[PDB]
């Protein structure tokens, strides 16, 4: 290959030839805004870098072209990031998180590595040949560490080190080399942070580094400099470049630089999702966030049950589980204000509503088919609930005051409640009975009410010790409702019936705005104590909590796993009945059809048709 | 672009 120096600054990536020694270029890149990171990929010379300003990670050719953002969600100061140019994935370290996270080369499958007791993860370096990764931490007290290429096996390397930068590794000599910040040498040891030296420690400000044959290249910020030296006695030093100020990142662009194999290199060992390295020559098969790995050490699976909790402009998903995996941001574009979520578990589709764009959209969990339910003449969704089995979203509208009924395709069925004084705003759905549950705000005189699922049957459950009911959740196995006052500080629950009725919990709730029940736990979400906290409705294990310094917290929604059998004995879910709009079940374990209130049932009495 | 220098630092061209 031609030898390539690439270094950032500023919001332009520029590129330097080795071998002419003075020719500069920069990368026909648009929209970048602050270059950071850098890495390549020797396959295919695309290049990598992350931006701290938009908090991203993206790729391209060095011509500019198939310019695309790899990661674009969960990232607050992706500083590190490297390629593994073996098993084709992605690495990342993020000061802001805290997380060190691995996904394919174009972002597939994001797994979290390493996240427990990191604090601040800035400079990564990869060794799959090996199996090894390194990294330096410039939070409480920095050091650099090492774990295996999946995260396990994670030891301090060298304790003794200032905030470190530019971690790189000679693959041919074993050495590791990195700058100090606080210290303004450049040191070198071996990979197990012995045989220490100082390579230079006359340069005042050498921020980034990087290594090809015989030289060492570093930036220097009061210099203004790229410059480079002898690897090994730190002499023959010139100035690649002056009057550079602010060079983030340096790489030598190299084939050189990513030689090697390992077994992911072939069929990647013939693991489904992810082959990471692991130590001295080994692979392991890995699997995205909260999936597990099967019997067969090769194929993942993914969960079952999880939680899933939405802030204003992202959608979160938990696991409970032994690991306690983290929680990760599902990579839903165009979130803006999300006011409400819930999940289809048939066909595996996540549902929200956005109250910037006055919509409920729909999109797998790993992001893609987004897809347009309900838009806009004017209006406004409030909450929405999830009719699994005649695959209806039941919806309510905040400018017209309605109950509207919605295909999850996007055609409209229509609404089934009206009234000039209701004001519906939350509303769960129990298809199991045949019934719908809503709070309905009216000026002076909150209800929560109870209809059949054509609006029918309507009556008034409770009307006292209500300020603002804001949120509703139900458990058929239970047999209870469960509401939220965010201005009486309080949550509530009651028969089904309306029998019952009692106070779960009125102390140190601040602003209670979701609930949902995980099976024994009644989960809920305190907006002003950016908290999520969960009690157990056996009464045994009491109140916890979850998650806390949760900002802007919005919703929750926990998922059981569809027990596919018992799903298909519901009436309404082989063929909706029959029924052209709407399914009920009567609790004679038959079922009979009914229609929107625009629509009257025909005589058939399946079908709805236009009024006379 | 600056948000580099914001969280750990000032140079011109930010803000
Ligand atoms: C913009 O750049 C991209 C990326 O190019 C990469 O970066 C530049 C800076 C150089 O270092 C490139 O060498 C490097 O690949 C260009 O897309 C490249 O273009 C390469 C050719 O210039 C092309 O490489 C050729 O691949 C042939 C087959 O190999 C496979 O091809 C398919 C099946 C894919 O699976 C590839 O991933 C895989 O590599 C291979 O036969 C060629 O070897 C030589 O080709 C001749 C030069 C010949 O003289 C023989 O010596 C021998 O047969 C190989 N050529 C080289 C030079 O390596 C590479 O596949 C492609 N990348 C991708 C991802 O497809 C892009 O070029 C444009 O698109 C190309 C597809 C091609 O049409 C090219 O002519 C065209 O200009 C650049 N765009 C613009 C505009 O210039
Ligand atoms: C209940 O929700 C549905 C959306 O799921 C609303 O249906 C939409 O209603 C509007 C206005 O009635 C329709 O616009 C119409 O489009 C036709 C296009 O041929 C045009 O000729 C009309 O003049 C009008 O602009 C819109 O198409 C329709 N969308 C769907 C998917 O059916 C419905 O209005 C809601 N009901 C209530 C009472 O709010
Ligand atoms: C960088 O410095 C090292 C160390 O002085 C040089 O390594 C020497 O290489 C010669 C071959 O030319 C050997 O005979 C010596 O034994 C090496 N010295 C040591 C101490 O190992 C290296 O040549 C220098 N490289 C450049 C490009 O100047
Ligand atoms: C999948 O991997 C596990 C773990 O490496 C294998 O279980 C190991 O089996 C060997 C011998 O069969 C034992 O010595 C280890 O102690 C086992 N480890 C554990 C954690 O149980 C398992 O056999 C592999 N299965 C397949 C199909 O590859
Ligand atoms: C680098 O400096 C050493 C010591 O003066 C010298 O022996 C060597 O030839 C120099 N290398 C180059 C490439 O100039
Ligand atoms: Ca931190
Ligand atoms: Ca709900
Ligand atoms: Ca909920």
């Amino acid at each position: 290959s031609e030898a390539f120096l690439l270094f950032s600054r500023r919001a332009d990536i520029r590129r330097i030839s080795l071998e002419t020694n003075n020719n500069n270029v920069a990368i026909p890149l648009t929209g970048v805004k602050e270059a950071s990171a850098l890495d390549f990929d020797v396959t295919d010379n695309r290049i990598y870098w992350t931006d701290i300003s938009l908090k991203t990670i993206s790729r391209a050719f060095m011509n500019g072209s198939a310019l695309e953002h790899v990661v674009e969600f969960g990232l607050d100061y992706p500083e590190g990031m490297a390629v593994d140019w073996l098993g084709k994935n992605l690495y990342w370290a993020d000061t802001g998180t805290n997380r060190i996270e691995v996904s394919k080369l174009d972002g597939q499958h994001r797994q979290v590595l390493v996240w427990k007791d990191l604090d601040s993860p800035r400079a990564l370096a990869l060794d799959p040949a090996e199996g090894f990764m390194y990294w330096t931490e410039w939070g409480g007290k920095p050091k650099i560490d090492r774990a295996a290429m999946d995260g396990s096996e994670r030891t301090t390397l060298v304790p003794n080190v200032g905030r470190a930068n530019g971690l790189t590794i000679d693959y041919a000599k074993r050495r590791l080399y990195w700058t100090d910040l606080d210290t303004n040498l450049i040191e070198s040891s071996n990979m197990l942070g012995l045989n220490r030296e100082v390579i230079a420690d006359d340069l005042p400000h050498p921020f980034g580094l990087t290594q090809y044959q015989d030289y060492i290249y570093w930036t220097d910020w009061s210099r203004r400099s790229i410059e480079r030296a002898n690897k090994t006695s730190g002499q023959n030093r010139t100035i690649i470049q002056g009057h550079l100020d602010y060079v983030m990142d340096i790489l030598v662009f190299h084939s050189s630089r990513q030689s090697g194999w390992n077994e992911c290199a072939s069929s990647n060992g013939h693991c489904s999702h992810l082959c990471l390295a692991v130590p001295v020559g080994g692979f392991v098969c890995g699997c995205p966030a909260h999936y597990s790995l099967n019997a067969d050490n090769r194929t993942c699976s993914a969960p079952t049950t999880f939680l899933l909790f939405s802030q204003k402009s992202a959608i979160n998903r938990m696991v409970i589980d032994e690991q306690q995996s983290p929680d990760i941001i599902l990579p839903i574009h165009s979130l803006r204000n999300v006011r409400a979520i819930d999940y289809d578990p048939l066909d595996k589709q996540l549902y929200w509503i956005d109250s910037r764009q006055n919509m409920i959209r729909k999109a797998q969990e790993d992001g893609s088919q987004g897809f347009t339910v309900v838009v806009s003449l004017e209006i406004q969704p409030y909450d929405l609930s999830i009719d699994i089995y005649s695959r209806y979203i039941y919806w309510t509208c905040e400018a017209t005051n309605v109950i509207n009924v919605t295909r999850l395709d996007g055609r409209s069925v229509g609404v089934v409640l009206k009234g000039e004084q209701d004001r519906p705003r939350a509303i769960v759905v129990n298809p199991e009975k045949g019934y719908m549950y809503f709070t309905n705000l009216q000026e002076r005189s909150p209800k929560i009410e109870r209809a059949a699922l054509d609006g029918t049957e309507r009556e008034v459950l409770f009307f006292s010790g209500l300020s603002k009911p804001i949120a509703l959740a139900l458990d058929s196995r239970l047999g209870k409702l469960f509401w939220a006052d965010s201005d009486l500080r309080r949550i509530e629950s009651s028969d089904l019936s309306g029998a019952n009725r009692i106070v779960l919990e009125d102390s140190n709730i601040l602003q209670p705005v979701g609930l949902t029940v995980f099976e024994n736990w009644l989960y809920w979400i305190d907006k002003q104590q950016q908290m999520i906290e969960k009690i157990d409705m056996t009464g045994r294990e009491g109140r916890t909590k979850v998650q806390a310094r949760i900002a802007q917290l919005s919703d929750i929604h926990a998922v059981k796993e569809l027990n596919l059998q018992e799903y298909r004995q519901h009436p309404c879910a082989q063929d909706n009945g029959g029924c052209s709009h709407i399914c009920l079940v009567k609790g004679d374990g038959t079922t009979r059809c009914s229609c929107p209130m625009h629509l009257v049932l025909l005589q058939d009495e399946l079908s709805c048709g236009e009024p006379p | 672009g600056c948000r580099w220098f914001m969280k750990w630092f000032p140079p011109h061209w930010c803000g």
